[PDB]
C-alpha cells in the first residue's frame, strides 16, 4: 500500500489535464470534458506491488513562477507532457520545464510523453502546421529529446481514443518506485 | 458540504442535472454555457469543503485530542479561518444566484444568464485586496506547513495514531493534510480556466460578454500579486539566511 506522488508538467495546450481526467475516469467523458482537475489517488498493481499513486496537475500556474513550484514538494515522477500537433511546445522541454524540474526535483525519474498521437493522421492538424513552415512531431524528434534531456524514457499517448494512457501510467509507478 | 448542495452538483454536468426535457428546451450554446458555470460552482463547493476538513477535521481535533503547541497547529493550518470565510461567502452568492434562477416546482432546473456581476465582486476592491493578502500569506507558509507535519508524523507517535485514525474514511482517500494544503494552493489559478471558457460561451449578451471579460483580468491581476507577494518561510531559518 505504498504511497506515490506524480506530477503532469508542460505547455498550455499539451493536453495534461485531459490525459489525467481520461485515467481518473478510466474513459472519455462522452457528455462533458471538465475544464480543471482537482486531484486523484489512483490504486494501481504494477508488476505485482500495489501502490497508491497522488496525481497531480501544473494548469493554470503555467505564468506564475512563484506559486508553480508549491506543486513539486515530495514528488516521485515527473510527467514532462507535450503535444505532437505542436513541435514549438517540444522546443519549450530543454529551455524551460526540463532545468525547472531538474531544480526542484533533483534525481526524480522524468517520462517524457507525446500526447495527442491521434493528431498525427489529422488532414487539419497537418494543414495548418504546413502553413506555419511544419509538420507533426515524429516519433524520432520525440525520443531523440527525452535522449537528450536525460529523461527515464519517451512514451506516447492520445487521450482522445485512450490508446497508451494505461500504460504511461504504469509506467510511471513503476519509476516512481525504482530507489 | 450538506446534503442538498452535494445532490444539486452530483451530476457529471449540469446537462445531466437538469430534467431531460428542460434540456431539450435549450440552445446548444446555453447548454455549453451552463455546463462550465456548473463546473465552477461544483468545484467551488469541493473547495470549501476542503477546508471544512482542515478546520473541523485536522485543526479542531488536534487541538482537542492531542498536547501540541497553539502555534504548532497554526503552522500546520495558516490562514485557513480567513481562507474558509472568504469562500463560504462566495460559495453562498454563487448558490444563491443559482436558486433564485429555479423554475417554480423545481429544485433542478435553472439556467444563470448573469455571473459576471458576481465575478467582479469577488475579485475587485477591499474584498480582492483581503483574499490577495492571504493567499500570499497562505502561500509563503506553504513548504513549512509541510515539513512540520513530516516532522511530527515521523517523530510524535501519538500524532501519528491521531492521522492514521481521522484519514481511514474512504472519503478522506485524497484530501489528507499535505493533499489539502496544495488542493488550496492551486485553487485560485483554476479560476482563469473557467471564467476563460464561461467566456467563451457567454457571447449573445455583450453587457455579460464585457462583465466576463473585466473578471478575467480582474482574477489575473490578483493572480500577479499573490505571485509577487510570495517570499517561502523556512522552519527554523536564520537571520542571516533571510537578508541575504
Ligand atoms: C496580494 C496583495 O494584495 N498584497 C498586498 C497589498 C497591499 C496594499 N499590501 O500587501
Amino acid at each position: 500500500a505504498i504511497r506515490k506522488k506524480l506530477v503532469i508538467v508542460g505547455d498550455g495546450a499539451c493536453g495534461k489535464t485531459c490525459l489525467l481526467i481520461v485515467f481518473s475516469k478510466d474513459q472519455f467523458p462522452e457528455v462533458y470534458v471538465p475544464t480543471v482537475f482537482e486531484n486523484y489517488v489512483a490504486d494501481i498493481e504494477v508488476d505485482g506491488k500495489q501502490v497508491e499513486l497522488a496525481l497531480w496537475d501544473t494548469a493554470g500556474q503555467e505564468d506564475y513562477d512563484r506559486l508553480r513550484p508549491l506543486s513539486y514538494p515530495d514528488t516521485d515522477v515527473i510527467l514532462m507532457c507535450f503535444s505532437i500537433d505542436s513541435p514549438d511546445s517540444l522546443e519549450n522541454i530543454p529551455e524551460k520545464w526540463t532545468p525547472e524540474v531538474k531544480h526542484f526535483c533533483p534525481n526524480v525519474p522524468i517520462i517524457l510523453v507525446g500526447n495527442k498521437k491521434d493528431l498525427r493522421n489529422d488532414e487539419h492538424t497537418r494543414r495548418e502546421l504546413a502553413k506555419m513552415k511544419q509538420e507533426p512531431v515524429k516519433p524520432e524528434e520525440g525520443r531523440d529529446m527525452a535522449n537528450r534531456i536525460g529523461a527515464f524514457g519517451y512514451m506516447e499517448c492520445s487521450a482522445k481514443t485512450k490508446d497508451g494512457v494505461r500504460e504511461v501510467f504504469e509506467m510511471a509507478t513503476r519509476a516512481a518506485l525504482q530507489a | 458540504s450538506m446534503e442538498m448542495d452535494e445532490k444539486d452538483f452530483a451530476a457529471d454536468s449540469w446537462s445531466l442535472a437538469v430534467d431531460s426535457s428542460f434540456l431539450q428546451q435549450h440552445k446548444k450554446e446555453v447548454m455549453k454555457q451552463q455546463d462550465v458555470i456548473y463546473e465552477l460552482i461544483q468545484t467551488e463547493l469541493h473547495h470549501v469543503r476542503t477546508l471544512k476538513i482542515m478546520t473541523r477535521l485536522f485543526r479542531t481535533g488536534m487541538l482537542e485530542e492531542l498536547h501540541l503547541e497553539p502555534g504548532v497547529v497554526q503552522g500546520l493550518f495558516p490562514c485557513v479561518d480567513e481562507l474558509s470565510d472568504i469562500h463560504t461567502r462566495f460559495l453562498s452568492q454563487l448558490l444563491e444566484r443559482r436558486r433564485q434562477a429555479l423554475c417554480p416546482g423545481s429544485t433542478r432546473n435553472f439556467v444563470i444568464h448573469r455571473l459576471g456581476d458576481l465575478l467582479i465582486s469577488q475579485f475587485s476592491g477591499p474584498s480582492a485586496e483581503q483574499m490577495c493578502k492571504t493567499y500570499s500569506e497562505f502561500c509563503s507558509r506553504h513548504s513549512k506547513a509541510l515539513k512540520l507535519y513530516k516532522e511530527l508524523y515521523a517523530r510524535d507517535k501519538r500524532f501519528q495514531q491521531f492521522i492514521r485514525k481521522v484519514t481511514r474514511p474512504a472519503v478522506l482517500k485524497r484530501h489528507g493534510v499535505q493533499e489539502c494544503i496544495l488542493l488550496v494552493t492551486q485553487r485560485i489559478t483554476k479560476y482563469p480556466l473557467l471564467i476563460s471558457r464561461i467566456l467563451q460561451h457567454s457571447h449573445g449578451i455583450e453587457e455579460e460578454r464585457q462583465d466576463l471579460t473585466t473578471a478575467l483580468g480582474l482574477v489575473k491581476e490578483l493572480l500577479s500579486n499573490v505571485d509577487e507577494g510570495i517570499y517561502q518561510l523556512e522552519k527554523g531559518a536564520r537571520l542571516q539566511e533571510i537578508y541575504n
